[PDB]
């Protein structure tokens, strides 16, 4: 029998892990009188 | 930034002239000495390991020390021996009997005057000297004993440098030497006052590496000792050509080491692939990592599932981008928070360098400061107290002159060391 190493894998990771290529996104938050009067005259 | 290397003993001497061979070849150096690279790159920093003989040969900055020259004659007759300074070969008359007491105390007091000329006219030369790096066993006895007491007298010598070993210890299954747990108790015990920084490496995982990883038919030694000297080459890697973030040993040290005491490392290399399946897997940042963090991966016994991470280090080469580096480190991070110590905000540093070993696109090596090295020193603990009640063989070591009480303080002194590591991954923040 031939020996081992005695660890087991635990970690694992993926490609692209981040959301959206995102490291954080913010949350939306919603949004007188009268003149003076002339004219001709006589 | 120059480093100066130190090989003790047969593993050393053989470790070492795998190493001389790997470094050449990067550089692009003839087994005459001579350079026939193709890029100044490689010449800008051909300093850092070699010295400049005249009319364009470079000879390597390396002592190697031995009992009985057998070794040093098998590694003169190899293929890249003539490369060596013949004054740089040191040897006695008899062996070191595998005997602590005979290579620290009789034949070492004979030989060290000459080993430390050497090595002052070697570390002199340099414009400005980094650390020092030593190759040896720690259960053999040229290598346990003159390891040491070179270390010793060296940091008496240069205290402000930096002081690195690389190192094997006895496997958990197969003894090789009989009376392995009084040398590496002993050794222990005086790596860890002079010490700035250890690492530690079981024959039996190199194995483990080879046949499941490798699928090698029928490895040798020259394997092993080219997994290792791929590694040690890899550390250094940023010391010596240009990159986006540039890095140092000290840097390492700095970044590694939150307590004096614990300054013990796990090894690994991660861009090892499989003789048939090299069409199955595509290169990536993802893909080092994986095979990075894999324990099948690392060259030591222990495993990480039964202890924490105190601190890690990546070293990175190759053309890529920051953003993949950072991101999966910290993906790594958050998904297995439960083996990071919580009360330090971020374990692993990073370093980037722009120009990867030859006939591989990217390559990492990794170190890894974790509490599962307890476990080795207690099961050497266990068996050094089985063989000094008992006095099993303890004739030896006294009738050469050894002190009974120098056993009981290293034996205190590992003891404490595994309490310390031991406390250390069970405190809290409370
Ligand atoms: N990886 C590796 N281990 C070796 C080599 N030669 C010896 N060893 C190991 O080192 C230990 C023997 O120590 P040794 O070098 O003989 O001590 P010395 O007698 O003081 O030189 C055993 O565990 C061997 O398996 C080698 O070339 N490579």
């Amino acid at each position: 029998q031939h020996n081992k190493h005695p660890g087991k894998t635990v970690m694992f990771t993926r490609k692209d892990p981040l959301k959206r290529g995102l490291f954080s996104s913010y949350p939306y938050i919603p949004e007188a009188g009268p003149n003076i009067k002339t004219g001709k005259v006589n | 930034r120059e480093i100066v290397c130190v090989q003790a003993g047969q593993c050393g001497n053989q470790i070492g002239s795998k190493f001389w061979e790997v470094i050449s070849d990067e550089h692009g150096v003839d087994p005459t000495g001579t350079y026939q690279g193709d890029s100044d790159l490689q010449l800008e920093r051909i300093n850092v390991y070699f010295d400049e003989a005249t009319g364009g040969r470079y000879v390597p900055r390396s002592v190697l020390i031995d009992l009985e020259p057998g070794t040093m004659d098998s590694v003169r007759a190899g293929p890249y021996g003539q490369i060596f300074r013949p004054d740089n070969f040191i040897f006695g008359q008899s062996g070191a009997g595998n005997n602590w007491a005979k290579g620290h105390y009789t034949e070492g007091a004979e030989l060290i005057d000459s080993v430390l000329d050497v090595c002052c006219k070697e570390a002199e030369s340099c414009d400005c000297l980094q650390g020092f790096q030593i190759c040896h066993s720690l259960g053999g006895g040229t290598g346990s004993g003159m390891g040491t007491l070179l270390i010793s007298k060296l940091r008496e010598q240069y205290p402000d440098r930096i002081m690195m070993t690389f190192s094997i210890i006895p496997s958990p299954k197969v003894s090789d030497t009989v009376v392995e747990p009084y040398n590496t108790t002993l050794s222990v015990h005086q790596l860890v006052e002079n010490s700035d920084e250890s690492m530690c490496i079981d024959n039996e995982a190199l194995y483990d590496i080879c046949f499941r990883t490798l699928k090698l038919t029928t490895p040798t030694f020259g394997d092993l000792n080219h997994l290792v000297s791929a590694v040690v080459s890899g550390v250094t890697c940023c010391l010596r050509f240009p990159g986006q973030l540039n890095s140092d040993l000290r840097k390492l040290a700095v970044n590694l080491v939150p307590f004096p005491r614990l300054h013990f490392f796990m090894m690994g290399f991660a861009p090892l692939t499989s003789r048939g399946s090299q069409q199955y897997r595509g290169l990536s940042v993802p893909e080092l990592t994986q095979q990075m963090f894999d324990a099948k991966n690392m060259m030591q016994a222990a495993d990480p599932r039964h202890g924490r991470y105190l601190t890690a280090s990546a070293l990175f080469r190759g053309r890529m981008s920051t953003k993949e580096v950072d991101e999966q480190m910290l993906n790594v991070q958050n998904k297995n928070s439960s083996y990071f110590i919580e009360w330090i905000p971020n374990n692993i540093k990073s370093s980037v360098c722009d120009i990867p070993p030859k006939g591989l696109k990217m390559a990492v090596t990794f170190i890894g400061n974790n509490t599962c090295i307890q476990e080795m020193f207690r099961r050497v603990g266990e068996q050094f107290t089985l063989m000094f009640r008992r006095k099993a063989f303890l004739h030896w070591y006294t009738g050469e002159g050894m002190d009974e009480m120098e056993f009981t303080e290293a034996e205190s002194n590992m003891n404490d060391l595994v309490s310390e590591y031991q406390q250390y991954q069970d405190a809290t923040i409370e």
